């Protein structure tokens, strides 16, 4: 459950990120792929070639979805139930993976964006990707 | 742990970089304030009711530098993580009752402070080596419960 | 994040026990105790011998705040600030803890209730006691 | 494990009285419904779309004995839970790639499924022998990645 200083830290910090949501987006999934190699179970069609057009395009789609998120932070059930409908009914993700990912995509916004990433903003970014991973992981329609 | 060559000169190289004192208060202190359940462990340091407390606390610091000593000592034992840790095993699991899933979580921690510091060095292939590091540490830690 | 078939599940289960809530908290509670005996370093102030008026009274405590909880699925975090507060930030109870007893009250329920306690209430009662759990271990008041 | 010998007979005295045919169906089965992510393991099993195709597919259940089999044999090698599961941590952890708190998860819903059947006689005092029990499968079947 996230506190109003979560959600304008969320938001803060997500305006700090700018245009670069995309490039981010692919870096936390090649760091989930090279760190944590069962994830590739997930994608047996990708090609997993550093800088790969289907990484790069995947990481685009991830970055928009949290975009999305950010905007609608007191309705995530509502924002994001077709990606649930994906994640938790037709794909059946094993709960564990979607810590792995959270945990890169704070390695990648730690990475790029040192000086926004104080310990308050990592304690709201933290909380925002488990409230999103519960939403993604639950069955609710 | 098994690392190929690749993967540990990897590792020891970035951590020949590390100021153990600045790195080990980061770690610990962020530890504190994202899961913040941990703070009763560490009730004996004083306030640590908020971020900016944490973060200036002296048995913060202090302690994160015992912490990252501990984890270099493990970085050249590799081989034999489970008897160079038996003895901090036995205190964390026995007189502390730690949960191990809160080791899983500082290892994680300090992979991030670790991005955090070092920027573009700090590469998938080096964090992917980094995380086969940290699991061995966290699975010494555990092994009394086992 | 609960569908509205797992609502109307935890309802008309919860009718049903109904009058005994306090015993099922009470037994819950002794289960825990025993079964996990560090759970008992939160309640250092507690006589653990069977009989114990400190247990029934405490188990009785933990009852009434499912039923009240049941009683607003819609809005827990609003429901059940009060224990947050105790639970979060006075008690800085460890999230594991709350799988302990939450594993404890189904075995308890199954126990009493074998008829009602089929396989789909049985989800919907693990789902209901989870999102219980991620109220009282978070800060956000 | 280690179990006092007043815990050994609770625990042995319970399990022989256990329908073997049916109690390991039950328990499989309320795993992929309450845990709905373990049933990507079964997708060969065919359609576990919902709760009812669950508990009467025959896989289920024909599965369901199998473990059950496996936690018998472990009762009578309490002292050596590693070696009985050795060939099942492989196949779990090496080819199958089963998270280990999914372990944890089958022997606490087996734990649910005996208070379901016994009642009464599953006091709080057998329950917690079982407790010491099924944490050493899960931890001998977790072997493989520590
Ligand atoms: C922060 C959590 C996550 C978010 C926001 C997210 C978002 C998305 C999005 C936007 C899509 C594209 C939807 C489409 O096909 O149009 C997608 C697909 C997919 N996701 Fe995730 N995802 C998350 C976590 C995960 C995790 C942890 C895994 C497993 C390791 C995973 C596995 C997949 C797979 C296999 C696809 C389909 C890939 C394809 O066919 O191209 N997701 N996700
Ligand atoms: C996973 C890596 C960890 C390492 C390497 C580590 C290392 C250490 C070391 C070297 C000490 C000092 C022992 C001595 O006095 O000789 C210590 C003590 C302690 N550790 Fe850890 N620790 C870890 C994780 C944790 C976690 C996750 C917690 C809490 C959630 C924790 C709680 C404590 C506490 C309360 C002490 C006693 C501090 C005191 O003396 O007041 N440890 N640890
Ligand atoms: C479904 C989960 C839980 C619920 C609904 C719950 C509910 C409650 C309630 C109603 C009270 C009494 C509040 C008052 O009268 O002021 C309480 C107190 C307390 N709870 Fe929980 N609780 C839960 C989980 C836990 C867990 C997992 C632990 C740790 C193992 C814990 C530790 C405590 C302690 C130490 C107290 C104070 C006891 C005293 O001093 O009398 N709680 N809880
Ligand atoms: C107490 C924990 C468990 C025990 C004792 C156990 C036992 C077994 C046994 C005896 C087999 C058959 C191997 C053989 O052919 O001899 C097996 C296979 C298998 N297990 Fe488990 N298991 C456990 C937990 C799990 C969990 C949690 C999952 C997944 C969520 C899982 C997934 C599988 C799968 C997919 C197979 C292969 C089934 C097939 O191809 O027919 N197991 N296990």
């Amino acid at each position: 459950v996230l506190s109003p200083a979560d959600k304008t830290n969320i938001k803060t910090a997500w305006e700090k990120i700018g245009s670069h949501g995309g490039e981010y987006g692919a870096e936390a999934v090649e760091r989930m792929f090279l760190g944590f190699p069962t994830t590739k179970t997930y994608f047996p069609h990708f090609d997993f070639t550093h800088g790969s057009e289907q990484i790069k395009a995947h990481g685009k789609k991830v970055s928009e979805a949290l975009t999305k998120a950010v905007g609608h932070l007191d309705d995530l059930p509502g924002a994001l139930s077709t990606l649930s409908d994906l994640h938790a009914h037709k794909l059946r993700v094993d709960p564990v993976n979607f810590k792995l990912l959270s945990h890169c995509l704070l390695v990648t916004l730690a990475n790029h964006h040192p000086s926004e990433f104080t310990p308050a903003v990592h304690a709201s970014l933290d909380k925002f990707l488990a409230n999103v991973s519960t939403v993604l992981t639950s069955k609710y329609r | 742990v098994h690392l190929s060559s690749e993967e540990k000169s990897a590792v020891t190289a970035l951590w020949g970089k590390v100021n153990v004192e600045e790195v080990g208060g980061e770690a610990l202190g962020r530890l504190l304030v994202v899961y913040p359940w941990t703070q009763r462990f560490f009730e004996s340091f004083g306030d640590l009711s908020s971020a900016n407390a944490v973060m200036n606390n002296p048995k913060v610091k202090a302690h994160g530098k015992k912490v990252l000593a501990a984890f270099s000592e493990g970085l050249s034992h590799l081989d034999n993580l489970k008897g160079t840790f038996a003895k901090l095993s036995e205190l964390h699991c026995d007189k502390l009752h730690v949960d191990p899933e809160n080791f899983r979580l500082l290892g994680n921690v300090l992979v991030i402070v670790l991005s955090h510091h070092f920027g573009k060095e700090f590469t998938p292939q080096v964090q992917a080596a980094y995380q086969k590091v940290v699991a061995g540490v966290a699975n010494a830690l555990a092994h009394k419960y086992h």
